[PDB]
RNA sequence: UUUGCUCCACACAAUAUAGAUGGAUACGAAUAAGGCGUCCUUGUGGCGUCGCUGAACCAUAGCAGGCUAGCAACGGUGCACUUGGCGGAAAGGCCUUGGGUGCUUGCUGGCGAAUUGCAAUGUCAUUUUGCGUGGGGAUAAAUCAUUUGUAUACGACUUAGA
RNA sequence: GAACUGGCGAUGCGGGAUGAACCGAACGUAGAGUUAAGGUGCCGGAAUACACGCUCAUCAGACACCACAAAAGGUGUUAGU
């Protein structure tokens, strides 16, 4: 339905985004996924940190260069939950997986663009409340993440942009819908409410 | 042959008096009643296309007198039942396309 | 599955040192007249000396609900197998209808104690006719004057993969 | 100065709190609730719209904001009674939730004539408004 | 005007498979818009055409078509089965195809 | 090194496409809470309204969209300019001033369309390269060989030499 | 090391990721339809179906053959006598 769908990552479950993302890609849909360090995980953060351990002891023992690759970042965390669900190791795969592109933040190309959710990955509509869950940006940051407050600080920059935009849009469409309010009860807006519109 | 005569009418998007496949229209429920045309004259053997030779062949690169004021005929007596109601000219002048969001399962025609 | 429940009669066999057996009667909570038939004849064979080839069913009939559209409260006495032992538990449920009733009732005692179909006996089920003979506190809760509670965080399942605004779960 | 809470109500399941069926075999009429079976399921009644009386899970249905008095466990000719005294048909379609079920309905319910209508009329009223855009 | 589209989109999914065994002769298509069987079966017995591009240009045209038609419905999600009178070619697992609204009942 | 190199405009060829076929349509935060409007003593404030999905909103008529006439407004939109800003996360885009020019389906008219013969994607997109024009722009280095020894199995490295 | 039967050996096919023996079913070459055993988040064809409960594990658990865990305990939590 669109060219280029542009997910806001904040509040998502991983997993379950991953899921959608990865059967979306593979039926040709483009997605970019921005704001990577909001994602959720169900579970404590001592669990979680726990299973990044347990991950990031196995390696390749005569050679540690060619083992597992460990990447700290979340998006590229991921980038590893979502090659996990895509069979990247054909063409197919692989044509897939370069329609995507996964980011920390919101960058300049996208941050004048609309974003979307996926209802069936939100936390708020998955979880239990009383869940306990953690932040992935948080979990990054304590497996070796060097940049968390680098984004902290350019996403509250784009985050007062956008109020500045968001200000003159609402201004804007109090004046449209003013106008439209007083150009109704004409003789074209009864025939367009009869009509359903 | 199981075939539609159907009309633009020509006065209005250019479309001839003409034969179509009623497996390739959409019956809309748009009505205009067409009481007063005389299309007993038409049949199977009005459009007959003059079949061509095999030696004669296009390299690079002519309307029947008889189908233009039979087209000429018919089409004023529809236009007059289509200025009854208002905004059938420009409905019928105008083409239908398909939208973003339509979907012709839901649509009614 | 979605129960039914019959009331089966059935004797056995007439012989002429004995003609007219006793005629027994028992009401059966089962999917269908197979399965209503043959837990008749399990618990005859767990009661009388008798069997299937040895007698005979005079009658099934279905027992519908008197009143589909009434409330009630049931006291339902079971016994269930459990892996170590057989024990006897009393439960109540709220519910419309004596079938529904014993629905919920399997639901419970496979979700609470993993008791199958084939190890759950239903003793006896019977509505309870007056309140404060309720003793469970679960179903006492709602029994008590102007019951009203909200429903917090409302979920709704979306049709599309795709939301453009982000959900509310106000209810 | 005076304690603020802010008090966030919403919706209360009761005897009397009229419903929309969600889905289902009567799937968008309204109900009336009769009684509550327990935390998941309620007793409801639909009278007037035609829909039985019947125990229903709450998940199938939507609570409106229209209440009116019953006394738990009405039958239906108390709860019709009981249902056109506080006329809370009209109560409901006066409501922008039902008006925008009927508009939805309506424009499933146009033809392409009607379609080509509503955007030459969308394209007049569009031009009167930028018009008055241009004084403002 | 600005749109002249007389087709409604879908994209080529896969073969009809089992676990480990793909069978070419049955493609699987989703066609937008629809979400249901009881939706799809408006669709069954509509041509579908593949339309594709080749840089040698064979009579008079650079853009060659693949035809087959719409058959059943697959799963309870709208997916739909089609037959082609080639197959299609494996390489346009979510390429873009065209559903036509003819053999039309309406 | 016989007129080479780059950029700009179109002219023709070739080359392919992981797959245009109306529009990726921009707050943030919370969800046992919010959004919008309005008012005030500007707050963790009062009052009203909305949600219950984008089934939306915008756009959408004309030879794949022609040639003309008029009315009403002083709007809407495209193109090349032009003034002023803002944007560095991957800015390469967003906003704005002024005039020009074209269209206007806001409303009413006149002429054209056929024959692709009862369907055949019935061809309208963008990606790279070459060769021509005619209009600007600029006039280098690296390697081998010689040399060095802060280096060295050989390559490699570090030096020097109009 | 024996008894009865069914198999593998001599046998591919669908399932159990993988495997001689397990489950389903035995095989000419093709087309259409329906299924078995097994499954339907993604890999992966098929409901992020519906319904009632239970469980939060600083080594959760996730399916017969089958790829292990016991005695003894716990105002963890649930239901009972």
């Amino acid at each position: 339905v669109e060219p280029v769908v542009v997910i806001d990552g904040k509040g998502h479950l991983v997993g379950r985004l991953a899921s959608v993302v990865a059967k979306q890609l593979l039926n040709g849909q483009k997605i970019v996924v921005v704001r990577a360090e909001e994602l959720n995980i169900s579970g404590e953060f001592f669990r979680n940190k726990l299973k990044y351990h347990d991950f990031l002891r196995k390696a390749t023992a005569f050679n540690k260069t060619r083992g597992p690759f460990h990447f700290r970042a979340p998006s590229r965390i991921f980038y590893k939950a979502l090659r996990g669900m895509v069979s990247h190791k054909t063409a197919r795969g692989k044509a897939a997986l370069e329609r995507l592109k996964v980011f920390e933040g919101i960058p300049p190309p996208y941050d004048k663009k609309k974003r979307v959710v996926v209802p069936q990955a939100l936390r708020v509509l998955r979880l239990k409340p009383g869940r306990k869950y953690t932040t992935l940006g948080k979990l990054s940051t304590s497996v070796g993440w060097k940049y968390e407050d680098v984004v902290a600080k350019l996403e509250a920059k784009r985050k007062v942009s956008s109020a500045e935009y968001y200000a003159k849009k609402r201004a804007f469409t109090k004046k449209v819908a003013s106008a439209n309010a007083t150009a109704a009860e004409s003789d074209v807006a009864k025939q367009l409410a009869a009509l359903g519109y | 042959d199981n075939t539609l005569l159907v009309t633009g009418p020509f006065k209005v998007n250019g479309v001839p008096l003409r034969r179509v496949n009623a497996r390739y229209v959409i019956a809309t429920s748009t009505k205009v009643s067409v009481e007063g045309v005389n299309v007993e004259k038409f049949n199977v053997e009005y459009f007959a296309k003059e079949k061509l030779t095999k030696k004669e062949k296009k390299e690079a690169n002519e309307i029947k007198t008889e189908r233009v004021e039979d087209q000429k005929v018919v089409d004023k007596a529809l236009l007059a039942e289509i200025k009854k109601t208002p905004l059938l000219k420009q409905y019928l002048s105008a083409s239908f396309s398909l939208k973003n969001g339509d979907k012709p399962h839901l649509l009614k025609f | 599955a979605h129960f039914k429940e019959y009331q089966v009669i059935g004797r056995r066999l007439p012989t002429e040192s004995v003609p007219e057996p006793k005629l027994f009667r028992m009401r059966i909570f089962a999917s269908n007249e197979v399965i209503a038939k043959s837990r008749y004849w399990y618990f005859l064979q767990k009661l009388h000396k008798v069997k299937k080839a040895s007698g005979e069913i005079v009658s099934i009939n279905q027992i519908n609900e008197a009143h589909p559209t009434k409330v009630k409260n049931f006291g339902v006495w079971v016994r269930y197998d459990s892996r170590s032992g057989t024990h006897n538990m009393y439960k109540e449920i709220r519910d419309v209808s004596r079938v529904a009733a014993v629905e919920t009732l399997y639901q419970d005692m496979a979700a609470r104690h993993r008791a199958r179909f084939r190890s759950i006996h239903i003793l006896k089920v019977a509505e309870i006719e007056k309140t404060a003979d309720v003793k469970r506190q679960y179903v006492k809760q709602f029994l008590t004057k102007d019951l009203k509670f909200p429903l917090p965080h409302r979920v709704q399942k979306s049709t599309k993969t795709f939301s453009y605004k982000r959900p509310s779960t106000f209810y | 100065t005076d304690s603020i809470v802010k008090a966030s109500n919403w919706r209360l399941v009761e005897v009397g709190r009229v419903v929309l069926i969600k889905k289902g075999q009567s799937a968008g009429k309204l109900a009336a609730i009769v009684e509550i079976i327990d935390q998941k399921k309620v007793l409801i009644d639909g009278p007037k719209a035609g829909v039985p009386r019947q125990a229903i899970n709450l998940g199938q249905v939507v609570l409106t904001p229209l209440t009116f008095a019953l006394p738990r466990g009405a039958r239906t000719a108390t709860v019709s009674k009981k249902w056109a005294a506080a006329a809370v048909c009209e109560k409901w379609a006066a409501s922008s939730w039902a008006k925008k079920i009927a508009q939805r309905e309506r424009r499933a319910a146009l033809t392409d004539f009607e379609r080509f209508q509503v955007m030459v009329l969308r394209k007049q009223k569009r031009y009167t408004v930028k018009k008055a855009l241009a004084k403002a | 005007a600005e749109s002249h589209r007389l087709y409604v989109k879908g994209k080529h999914l896969s073969y009809q498979r089992s676990k480990r065994v793909n069978n070419p002769n049955v493609s699987l298509i989703k066609i937008e818009g629809v979400a249901t069987p009881q939706d799809a079966q408006f669709y069954l017995g509509k041509r579908i055409a593949y339309v594709y591009r080749a840089s040698k240009e064979v009579r008079g045209s650079k853009i060659r078509v693949m035809w087959g038609k719409v058959t059943r419905t697959h799963g309870n999600s709208g997916v739909v089965r089609a037959t082609f009178r080639n197959n299609l070619p494996a390489k346009t697992f979510g390429a873009s195809v065209r559903i036509f609204l003819y053999p039309s009942n309406i």
